[PDB]
């Protein structure tokens, strides 16, 4: 026992109220409080360790998951509890996804947060903080600050990953992706810098650093005779300016380029978050004659109900699906609706993560067609992806 | 669906225990939620539904033909049993038998009856087909 | 060294393989059951079982009953299934056998694998914190016993009421609070059953109060899970009317948090036991928002603090502000005021300077079983 | 360190004296000698205890496998030792398939059989000897005469299981399958006395006993309506009598039921270890116009070529291939040659052992067409059978 | 507690990860290579390393010549492999790791989940009947040394030559017999190896022993599989020369089981051994069918019989039967007969009774090693 640390998130000021005055009669050490992500990583970022985040999954005002994702890599957290006690059926996987962040999953809270309920979980922290892993300091997760000055320095590269026929590897097209070129640190993927950006609002500032880097390299495969089409992820926050769309078209006019020679991906749970005011510029992009996918599929249904017509070409299943048909097979009985889902539709299906020879047979059995994935390409910057695109 | 997302925490209990005895278990009012792939992937419930507005929009609307399909496949691929709702004519009978459904409830059919009803339409039903 | 192990396994060639893999690996006795009604008979004349193994794939309707026969006879420990458990039913069927009372050994496949039945049996004697199988058989045998601390008043001696708090008598480990037993009855919902045993022990200690002349009230918890039953307080009254004590006798305490996210109908028995005329407490109250508009909408007959104002009192003066404030409170409303754990004389005189009547705290006395309360109580 | 008990199983006495001198002057404790099954199983019986099996995993006199698999159900022995140091690949698998049975694998003996060698494999022996199962003496194991009374006391029953369509479960035919009605054991499988039939040359008398209960039967079906073929499993050394085929058309003549009306089902391994002269007789029941099935199929191609004409209308896939669908993966790239080749001969596939419906989905997937198994039908008694017979 | 972990990781993300996952869970030290060339000079200058870790799905050809260069330095332990071994190839790998003198962990796939690197620490600590590794390292390292039986005259004290056996000076276990090792030699093709190491310290031995006037023959075993070795003949002959001993102060033992299975081109080796006049004893003679067939077909210029004929002699007259036939067969083609295992007078004398000139036993000396030989040797 000591000087516990307790970090809260919730959204609700009500609910935060009530769980930090419980949290402050029991709780031998310091409650933090964050209302946002922002609050939450500045408090994160000058805490030395945080033994006890206490989380809710569904936030208006922030996302959990994400900041615990984030929290994960910080190396400063042991356990999580969270403050929804909800949905029996998918309450195992939900652990097993806390505890794959390299977290300690101690226990649901109840919404009433009753005194004698919360003592049971710290003597139940109290009784693993030993066999738990040491917090340190990890210096390779960017400060805020210092994502703000990457960004302001021209540091960020587009990176370029095919998408390819499952039988041959025949090209297709390529997803344009975030790297970062850091100083001292090497070349960075979106895990250490797009959780900060999302939350301080700069990821529309990335976009347009990449989207010029990659209409600049789709003219030159034009140039090439090669009809390879580049997709962008718009987060769903860019989708907040009246004049996305259009200015989306007077870059691509600039470029001497045609809608049709892009593309735009936006996650399921980025479409299903978003105002209709904002789900307008997909509706423009779609007019223009943009290509659209919507990326990280798999859930449901309930997305494809948002829009009077479906502006989409393309769906991409998560990269989850291949890892699980091993270890879950019932997946791939997901992968089977969604298939049937995409011709139905008459669109396209990409299946991303795809690693081994085995998963890639067992993906065209299943009936899938296109791929990203280690097995074909690498993300490549542009003269490594221009030199792969010679080669048919 | 919408039901089981605000269940109780006890409630894999008694839905073990149904599924060890030997009952059936149907998921009812399919894709309400948020997460509807990944809950039927953690529970093997022996029957999914389809709510009735499915079958309504499919004149208007190709998408809900395209998520019939999907579940079609989705119950074909579990071995499990898919049953639509509001079958109202026979055109949207035929329709749906192009899609590959296989089990269905419906006016066209038989609304709701009392038992004498419901057992008077049994035998008409194994009458007509012994012929 | 040696067990002794009860298969019930209906498929006589399966009984036939499984049995004889046992006696392989197994050091001990080995019984056999066709089905329920054999092994339920194998049971009622038999010691200790160290192992019962049944088949919940095959059948069916037929074991889950069984392991609830197994569950109530008291003598048997833990369980192998003799069917592979689907991995994403694994912690529903764990569970499962756990609110049988009955602890889950692990599972395995016909014909065992030799090596397979070694594991289980080196983690079984391996077992030579409490789990839910604990809990739930510590209830079912009647370990819970009611503890009694007294609401006294902080001037004089003072002898006004008591709370009754639950204790587990634990045959290894002794004396525990709700925190070790309160969460698995809480998610595995135990709470009413409990409850009853309690009561009723309540009860009966009331009655020997009532025979020695005594006014002690005697103070109940009600989780708001309760509240939202159909018939609480109808059997509070039936069990008040087959005890021939009078509702005042007695009071129910329910929290100001659990009362907020309380079910739709809690008002039903709330109003019940307000007519009635059982005393209503709320509490640690001041935990919500809205605590003065609770009180407003709800005729509660008391208001109890927490341990917690007390302590800061010394060092910080806003406390005794909101001491003052609910003193006022109660007083404008008619109702009483108890002020918890209350441990030194330097915190009860000024208790008394700011206006508080009761208090509870180890300053008087920590919670007892119900024979040295007696004897507390023969003493004022 | 006591009275070791090791038995030698080999075939060929040369070899057999090599390895026993060599035995003799290390091992403390009894050698035991077989030369064949019927040595082989008698000095079992009379054993109470086998310490060390020393086995060679392919002999012309005898087979050491089918002899592993019965000692393994006696309870009686502890270590198995290969005399053959054989294919490298194929060790692993073959080491899991003899610990699946009970055994404990102690090691090869090189054809050598240096005495330095052996003595390690005694002292690696003995320091697993307390660690292993004991041994005791299982009484379920039917000996040869009480194997060889009930074959005379008219107590084995055929029973009957249903080759389904996949999709659906709509009748096909059915496998006909020996069962014992042991007058105090209950109901016993094959693994129970068949082992000793075939090395006491007794199967040949199982069948005559079966072949009619089952003509018996077929005759029901058709006088039913009810187009039900019923498939015999033939032995191998039953092959060898010149009449078998004369034999069995008379006896079809007899029950007034066409050659078409049946079919006969040998393994692989039991076509393979045939000879020549032996073949005829398929040769002629083809002839007949009785289908043909070879049985337990998918350990390669070279059975395929044995005979002029090929003349088997089915294959059946071992059981052990549904087992390993999940287990090893690389299986379903045999049942998928499988299938391609049953489909280029214009024959039939039928897979066993199917439990699961998620088994059922998969082998559909495959392109498998016909199964036998738990999901679909259990073995049954005529009567149940019959009555199963009405249902479509 | 503490631990010294060096991971070869090029993959700089990647690289990043794998540390960082390491510093949670691993208590001490941890270095990083960017390949294999920065590796090898973490290596060029460190103490222990306690486990190397690296990375054989994504290279490769790097990988493998790292873990040898690991292996060459003497100076890691233990490894864990930075990918997920493929289950068909389990055995495989771990035996190729194995056969490099290192001891094989665990594997685990990128990036490392936490309680996995925990689980290979407490088993790698736990580890704090010798393995494949243990003896590889064992023979790389020069701890088999050659041991020293006489052949001495049954009537005299006499001594004529020597048996040059195998022992291992193992750092925890110490002195142990072929039975130990020769499995693990023989399984994984080492024979020739320690071979050589012994012939060369059979020769020192046997100048040492000219140098002091003795006409002590030194007999070495030759195991089956060398003698298909294209020059083995020729490099017996360089090392004679090299050592100037004459190939008659030398003599080389096969069993004749090992003899039946030996490589077709066996007779090859054999005829270069008896030209150049080295003496060819045929070991554990009358093992097979056709043994006195064999010394018909080839020239052996010594035979021995083992220590199960003279133990035989007092309860079973055919050994002496045999025995007899034996010195008779030897008596006619002019060679010598050793029997071995005497280990009492009593067997001494019934032995000349019979005809037999040679023996070894504990009777007269056990196996020795150099020094105690060579005093032994000084006396008689
Ligand atoms: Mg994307
Ligand atoms: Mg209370
Ligand atoms: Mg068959
Ligand atoms: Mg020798």
């Amino acid at each position: 026992m000591n000087d516990l640390n307790v970090l809260v998130l919730e959204d609700e000021p009500f609910q935060r109220l009530v769980a930090v005055t419980a949290l402050k009669k029991v709780v031998p050490g310091s409650i933090l409080e964050a209302a946002d992500g922002k609050e939450a990583v500045a408090i994160l970022e000058s805490c030395g360790h945080v033994d006890i985040a206490i989380c809710d999954l569904q936030m208006s005002g922030m996302d959990g998951l994400a900041f615990l994702r984030h929290a994960s890599l910080s190396g400063k957290v042991h356990s999580v509890i969270l403050s929804s006690e909800v949905d029996p059926i998918l309450r195992q996987a939900t652990i097993s996804m806390i505890e794959c962040l390299g977290l300690n999953f101690l226990g649901d809270l109840g919404k009433p947060f009753s005194l004698e309920r919360i003592t049971a979980l710290l003597t139940r922290y109290n009784a693993r903080r030993q066999d738990l892993p040491r917090q340190i300091e990890v210096a390779e997760l960017p400060s805020v600050a210092d994502v703000v000055r990457g960004l302001d320095n021209g540091e960020f590269e587009a990176y370029y990953q095919p998408k390819v026929a499952l039988d041959g590897g025949g090209l297709i097209g390529a997803e344009v992706l975030a790297r970062w070129n850091h100083p001292h640190l090497g070349v960075l993927p979106p895990s250490h810098f797009l959780y900060v950006m999302e939350t301080y609002n700069l990821v529309d500032k990335l976009f347009w650093q990449l989207f010029s880097q990659g209409l600049a390299t789709r003219r030159k495969l034009a140039q090439l005779g090669q009809p390879i089409n580049l997709a962008f992820n718009v987060h769903p926050s860019q989708l907040g300016s009246r004049a996305l769309a259009e200015n989306i078209s007077a870059l691509l006019t600039e470029f001497h380029l045609p809608p049709s020679s892009v593309m735009f991906e936006i996650t399921e749970t980025g479409l299903i978050s978003a105002p209709a005011s904002s789900l307008e510029n997909l509706v423009r992009l779609w007019i223009m004659g943009c290509g659209l996918a919507m990326d990280d599929f798999g859930a449901g249904y309930s997305s494809l109900d948002r829009l009077c017509e479906f502006p989409f070409s393309q769906i991409k299943l998560d990269r989850t699906f291949v890892q699980k048909m091993k270890t879950q097979p019932r997946s791939c009985a997901v992968i089977s609706s969604v298939v049937a889902l995409a011709q139905a539709l008459g669109i396209s299906l990409v299946v991303e993560g795809v690693e081994s020879d085995e998963q890639r047979v067992r993906l065209i059995e299943l009936g899938c067609s296109i791929a990203q994935g280690y097995l074909f390409a690498r993300p490549m910057p542009e003269q490594h992806f221009l030199d792969y695109c010679s080669g048919s | 669906e919408t039901g089981l997302i605000s269940a109780p925490a006890s409630s894999l209990e008694n839905l073990v225990r149904l599924w060890i005895m030997g009952c059936g278990l149907a998921m009812d009012d399919f894709g309400a939620g948020y997460s509807s792939l990944d809950r039927l992937c953690e529970f093997p419930f022996s029957q999914i539904k389809l709510d009735r507005t499915f079958v309504q929009k499919m004149k208007t609307q190709p998408r809900s033909c395209a998520v019939i399909s999907s579940v079609v496949a989705l119950a074909q691929a579990l071995g499990i049993s898919l049953v639509v709702e509001g079958v109202e004519s026979d055109e949207q009978r035929v329709r749906l038998i192009e899609l590959g459904c296989s089990i269905a409830q419906g006016y066209l059919f038989a609304r709701p009856m009392p038992e004498q009803h419901f057992l008077d339409y049994c035998s008409g039903s194994l009458e007509h087909h012994h012929h």
